[PDB]
């Protein structure tokens, strides 16, 4: 149901 | 870990510590789910075994787990193949053990600890032990340089700091121990007594010193008899964490405050909340002292107050995010020391050079467009010796 | 005054620890920063106080921490505290204890209202109060016997004056009591403008006008909502109550047709009584009972044209019950704060959202309209649902080599332009666009440089507005934004960051901005912050993208401008890279095409 | 962790016959055997615990709720109390010719309450897997099947493991029961090397039982005879009251008084 990019969904930090 | 620690260790020195039953019930503990069945079963039996039937025990499900026991009590030289019986002394000593053969004290060990804490960071109230001092700098985390001037932190020292009482109280016995033989203390007895705790000379040094840890209390002017505290065998949070790198430490003891303020600038004192505020200054100052960011978000983590462990994550993902950044934004220059070959007029033999830097390890960057590599000087005279060979 | 070893302002001398600390959740430092828990079970009822008292400085998710001020104190008196009242509750909720200092403070600054009150009637400004002692005190001042024209006691006070007066007056500590009397006030007709039945305000709508009528009388001051929360219907309320001839100034021909639009379907008004008064066109504003405008005309200061003049002279001599002052925190600006004067108004009504500014003449709204009514917490209306809910973020898009060996090299102000011009800022952008597109996203995407603005609309093939676009074109796009599914992304300049109503924007984009403009900020991110139609409290229906360049002067002022959001718990998450960018057919993918535009942007100079 | 329980069958007519007999096997023997698989339990780890439970004609009695040897002090404590009580049930007791026959669901009720008992004093925290390793040691008596059925059923649905080690003789119900409940079964022949069997076989908890190769089970008769004769029936006759199994068809069954109408 148009759910939130994975960028914004879980951290893109490679730590 | 304490197994790890065993492991480690000589044949002569294991059998010698397996001598009183205390010491095999500890060891024996520690054998993970699997290897406790295997040694009742070699226990009454005075024959060897063939590996083979060991081997077949166990179901092909789970038989990763067949194998790691049998290499940890392996290392642990519990056993042997004699071509699989138990150590005679572990047979029999075990045996012994198998039919054979205090609120107060928590607080005392949390302020002693503390106290040693307190005189690991520049804190003028804190206990002075000349046998303590030069502990902590022979033990890695603390260096002086100067008698007559209290010692400061090593880089270790600042992370020892931040690690858990737990962790942070066994890596000092375990840093103990290993010094314990240097300076001439049998590492045996002070070993077995840990064992026969979670239940001479040499002893009532080490006794003194865990007595100035305060993992033990006599209470009686140094008798015979000890107490040990709950520490010795082997807390809810009060930071409040904020999107805008806020901390508020509800602390009453200086040591939080101290250590909150390693990686963060304090703003406001009250009795029970403490304004610090993690700007990138405290925090870039933390990782150049030593600190690493994990430490950091975990030592809040664990003093995470009650309010902030129903969110999750508990702390807010982007004041983790930015401490990380802050963290790999000073590493953004990796520097390496090598030694760049250049001009390699021979091409084809540029990969044959290649191949043989590869083969001792040497290399450690390599461009084969503009035919081109680095090697560490360590290795330098290696592949020198090489070109200069033909 | 007190600092600790890690330089930290000991206060453990200074007050003592309350037994029943548990229950109270304030503490109050001789600093005068009070630092409330939003965790407590009497967060409430604190929290109305407090922010009544004090202005809050940052209001995290857990726990708040508000300010006091001369000024912050001067609004609670009005409102209708007292210093017995307030100080007996600060002592009540502080769990340590007021210090001796601050309770010396909040006595000093309670004990100058009402002394001195300001009148106007038939055209006349007049100083008026109770006490002749004060007004003798004000006399032998230099500047307030100045600016005179040239039991109850009254001096007639030139209209040129008034600011002067104003300012004086608080530096004087005898604030000017600014209160219009609208329902003893039959000398000014009252207008057929009423409440439709239809249209319900808030309850922070309704709180906010409670303080503003408290009493019989209307009080004048600043009403502080977040951005989208329905500032046009507070505004359009205020009129209804007065019942008296309104004057609204916006900020641009959008505003006046916005301020038309919602007093239409917010209000019985005739659209007959409703004019407007811009330079594309007037409704007669010579005859009507409700006049919007905007700043710049009525602020001008060259000679009008005959057709602007002949309102000019109409709006001078005449006398308004209220003034609504959309876009509070552009008053203090040199020139707009002589519109006050050039108007004559009873009680003056402010509406922003963003009261912050980067200079310090935010404190002068102050006198210049009044205290600060109201002030609504985004988090709580955001909760409530009142206002969407935005993931807010930072896109870090590292810099071109080949724009970044210039931009070091460069500092004659033509960084700007370089780094606004990435090609990986630019790719960033594309792609946000066609992946919030595909989602039936309303997309708006903001830019301080026309320059980039341009170069990105016709890039991306999509509408741009700004300064030179007619107010017809630039009305035009948002009425095909808002309804045409085929404009699904706009492309917008400073010109559309304030009073832009677009309630189906779910998603934003920022690719420049002017400094570390936190008013601009937290203003662009306005736009989508409205209520969404199928909106969910807990599920981000909004999201705000600041895409900037990684080692680079934008970074700082990312920085700088993301403080006043932060401030009221909106956290922006750092994006380091953006997943699906390289499986996408975006623009300037080749050297030659970055190449190409580092020349161009060099060439703009 | 795990709640061990050794429902030992301590009968002292067959134990008593041993002695008669001189065979190397003896009661005092078992109970070290006991006793030593007792220790082993909670030598394996702390948070163990253990108890263990006689059987006699008369009634059973719980054996279970510094180191003189060397051993572990809590251990030594354990085989103070066990070695006394049981040496007190055994010397005392009445005589009752009429009731010979060793009596072991009532011995096992008192035991599956006790778990309960127990389940409900350990913390939320911490989850136990209560085993019951009965071990029998004599012929099952006629009378009880009734209610060693339905302890058997409360085992199951509190999921308590039986694993029955009887020895000298294969008790058919007690088998029946270990299999219901998911418990081992082992028929020792070796009486003299018992302990062995239990260090192996017994020893290791449920969570590692899985992961263990381990006899295989024995194949259980689940015969049923008409309450005519007590001689197997394959089909079997029932009506919706008595639930009892029938020799064959009767105009109305004798246990029901039901008026069964024909059809
Ligand atoms: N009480 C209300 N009921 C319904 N819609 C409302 C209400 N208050 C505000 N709105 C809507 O929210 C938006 C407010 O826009 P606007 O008045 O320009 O906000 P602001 O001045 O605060 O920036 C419009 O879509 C308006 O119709
Ligand atoms: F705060 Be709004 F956009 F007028
Ligand atoms: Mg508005
Ligand atoms: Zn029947």
């Amino acid at each position: 149901a148009k759910e939130r990019p994975i960028w914004l969904r879980e951290s893109t930090v490679q730590g | 870990n304490l197994q790890e620690f065993l492991g480690g260790l000589s044949p002569g020195v294991l059998d010698r510590l397996y001598g009183h039953p205390a010491t095999c019930l500890a060891v024996f503990r520690e054998l993970p789910s699997l290897a406790k069945n295997w040694v009742m079963r070699m226990l009454f039996l005075e024959q060897p075994l063939p590996q083979a039937a060991v081997a077949l025990w166990v179901k092909k499900e789970f038989s990763k787990a067949q194998e790691e026991s049998t290499g940890l009590l392996s290392g642990l030289r519990i056993w042997h193949t004699q071509l699989l019986i138990l150590n005679p002394i572990f047979r029999q000593n075990l045996r012994i053990a198998l039919l054979g053969g205090v609120p107060s004290l928590d607080k005392y060990a949390e302020e002693r600890w503390e106290v040693v804490l307190h005189f690991m960071v520049g804190s003028p109230s804190a206990a002075v032990s000349q046998d303590l001092a030069q502990l902590l700098s022979q033990a890695g985390l603390m260096k002086s340089t100067e008698p007559g001037e209290p010692p400061c932190i090593t880089s270790a020292g600042f992370q020892f700091l931040l690690l858990d009482t737990p962790a942070q109280l066994w890596y000092f016995m375990l840093q103990y121990l290993q010094t314990a033989q240097s300076r001439g203390m049998d590492l045996v007895e002070i070993l077995s007594f840990l064992f026969q705790l979670s239940f001479s000379d040499s002893l009532l040094n080490f006794l003194q010193h865990l007595r100035e840890f305060g993992l033990v209390f006599q209470r009686k002017r140094k008798s015979r008899r000890y107490y040990p505290t709950r520490l010795a065998i082997n807390q809810p949070g009060f930071i409040v964490v904020e999107t805008n790198y806020r901390l508020y430490a509800y602390t009453e003891s200086e040591l939080q405050i101290a250590l909150i303020a390693l990686f963060s600038e304090m703003l406001y004192r009250f009795p029970n909340m403490v304004v610090a505020q993690v700007t990138r200054e405290s925090v870039q100052q933390a990782i150049a002292s030593g600190i690493t960011a994990q430490q950091i978000i975990h030592f809040l983590r664990t003093r995470a107050h009650p309010v902030m462990l129903k969110q999750t994550p508990v702390l807010p993902p982007t004041i983790t995010d930015q401490i990380r950044l802050w963290e790999l934004e000073r590493d953004r220059l990796r520097f390496t020391e090598g030694v760049l070959y250049n001009q390699f007029l021979s091409q084809v033999d540029f990969e044959l050079l290649l191949a043989h830097a590869r083969e001792l390890g040497v290399l450690v960057f390599e461009n084969s467009a503009k035919r081109l590599m680095v090697v560490t000087p360590a290795g330098h005279s290696d592949v020198k010796r090489f070109w200069k060979r033909q | 005054t007190k600092v600790d070893e890690y330089g930290a302002k000991d206060y453990r001398l200074q007050m003592p620890l309350k037994d029943d600390h548990t229950s109270r959740p304030l503490w109050v430092a001789p600093d005068g920063h009070i630092f409330l828990e939003a965790f407590s079970p009497v967060y409430k009822y604190a929290q109305d106080f407090l922010v009544a008292i004090a202005e809050p400085v940052c209001r995290p998710t857990h726990v708040h921490e508000y300010k006091l001020t001369a000024y912050s104190l001067y609004a609670a008196v009005s409102v209708g505290l007292q210093t017995s009242d307030i100080t007996e509750y600060l002592r009540k909720l502080s769990k340590t204890g007021v210090p001796d200092g601050i309770m010396q403070f909040i006595k000093l600054c309670t004990v100058s209202y009402g002394k001195v009150k300001l009148v106007l009637k038939h055209n006349r400004y007049f100083v008026e109060s109770c006490h002749p002692d004060v007004i003798q005190h004000l006399l032998q001042d230099p500047v307030i016997r100045e600016c005179r024209l040239r039991q109850t006691v009254s001096f007639e006070v030139k209209q040129e004056m008034i600011e002067e007066l104003q300012k004086r007056c608080i530096h004087l500590e005898y604030p000017l009591l600014a209160e219009y009397d609208f329902r003893n006030d039959s000398v000014n007709p009252d207008i057929n403008i009423d409440l439709k039945p239809t249209a319900v305000l808030r309850p922070y709508q309704e709180k906010s006008l409670r303080k503003m009528f408290g009493n019989g009388r209307a009080r004048s001051g600043v009403i502080v909502l977040p951005c989208g929360a329905g500032k046009s219907l507070v505004g359009v309320t205020a009129a209804c109550t007065v019942r008296k001839r309104c004057l609204v100034l916006g900020n641009s021909a959008v505003s006046v047709e916005q301020w038309k639009a919602q007093f239409k379907m917010w209000s019985t008004i005739d659209d007959s009584q409703i004019c407007r008064f811009t330079s594309d066109a007037k409704d007669k504003p010579i005859g009507c009972s409700v006049a919007i405008s905007t700043y710049s005309m009525l602020g001008h200061t060259t000679k009008r044209s005959w057709e602007a003049e002949r309102v000019m002279e109409w709006l001078k001599t005449q006398e308004w019950g209220l003034m609504i002052l959309d876009e509070v925190h552009t008053i203090p600006a040199k020139m707009f704060r002589r519109v006050l004067t050039i108007v004559q108004a009873h009680c003056k009504l402010g509406l922003t959202a963003t009261l912050v500014r980067e200079d310090d003449k935010i404190v002068d709204l102050n006198f210049l309209i009044g205290p600060k009514l109201y002030e609504a917490n985004w988090m709580e209306l955001q909760n409530n649902g009142y206002i969407a809910k935005v993931q807010c973020a930072e896109v870090w898009c590292p810099m071109s080599p080949e724009f970044y060996r210039e931009y070091v090299a460069i500092k004659t102000k033509k960084r700007i332009l370089l780094y606004t011009m990435n090609p990986n800022k630019f790719r960033a952008c594309q792609f946000l666009i066609k992946f919030h597109e595909r989602r039936n996203d309303k997309i708006i995407v903001f830019a301080d440089n026309v320059f980039a603005l341009k170069e990105y609309a016709i890039r991306l093939n999509k509408p741009y507005i700004y300064g030179p676009t007619s107010q017809g074109e630039r009305m035009q796009i948002l009425q095909n934004f808002k309804h045409n599914p085929k404009i699904n992304t706009i492309f917008i300049s400073k010109v559309g960051d304030t009073s832009f109503d677009l309630p189906e924007a779910n998603v934003l984009i920022q690719i420049s901005s002017h400094g570390g403009s936190r008013r601009q900020e937290a203003q662009r991110l306005g736009r989508v912050l409205r209520a969404k139609k199928g909106m969910v409290a807990e599920e981000y229906n909004a999201f705000f993208y600041s895409l900037v360049s990684q080692d680079t002067q934008e970074m700082a002022y990312s920085t700088k401008r993301q403080r006043f959001l932060v401030d009221q718990g909106y956290s922006f998450k750092v994006i380091t890279k953006l997943a699906g960018m390289e499986e996408e057919d975006l623009a300037f993918s080749t050297k030659e095409e970055q190449q190409q535009l580092l020349q161009k942007v060099l060439a703009a100079t | 962790l795990n709640l061990l329980v050794i429902v030992v069958d301590a009968n002292p007519i067959w134990w008593g016959k041993q002695a008669l007999k001189e065979s190397q096997f003896t009661l005092s023997k078992c109970i070290d055997a006991v006793m030593v698989l007792g220790n082993s339990h909670l030598f394996m780890n702390r948070s163990n615990k253990l108890a263990v439970i006689a059987s006699h004609i008369q009634e059973s009695r719980f054996l279970y709720p510094g180191s003189k040897d060397g051993k572990y002090e809590l251990l030594t404590s354990a085989n103070e109390v066990i070695v006394e009580e049981i040496k007190d049930l055994m010397t005392k007791s009445d005589i009752k010719g009429q009731h010979t026959e060793t009596l072991l669901a009532g011995s096992l009720a008192k035991a599956l309450c006790y778990i309960h008992r127990m389940n409900k004093e350990v913390k939320d925290n911490q989850e136990m897997k209560s085993r019951i390793l009965v071990i029998k040691a004599a012929e099952d008596s006629a009378l009880q099947y009734m209610n060693f059925m339905n302890v058997i059923f409360a085992a199951q649905k509190q999921n308590i493991l039986i694993d029955a080690c009887v020895l000298d003789s294969d008790s058919g119900l007690l088998q029946q029961a270990c299999d219901i409940t998911g418990g081992l079964y082992l028929k020792v022949p070796q009486m003299p090397s018992l302990l062995q069997y239990l260090l192996w076989v017994f020893l290791p908890d449920q969570d590692q039982r899985s992961q263990l190769i381990l006899p295989p089970p024995v194949h259980v008769d689940y015969r049923a005879a008409c309450f005519c004769h007590r001689n197997l029936i394959e089909i079997g006759y029932v009506c919706s009251v008595c639930l009892s199994i029938f020799c064959n068809f009767s105009p109305i069954c004798t246990t029901c008084e039901t008026a069964f109408k024909i059809s």
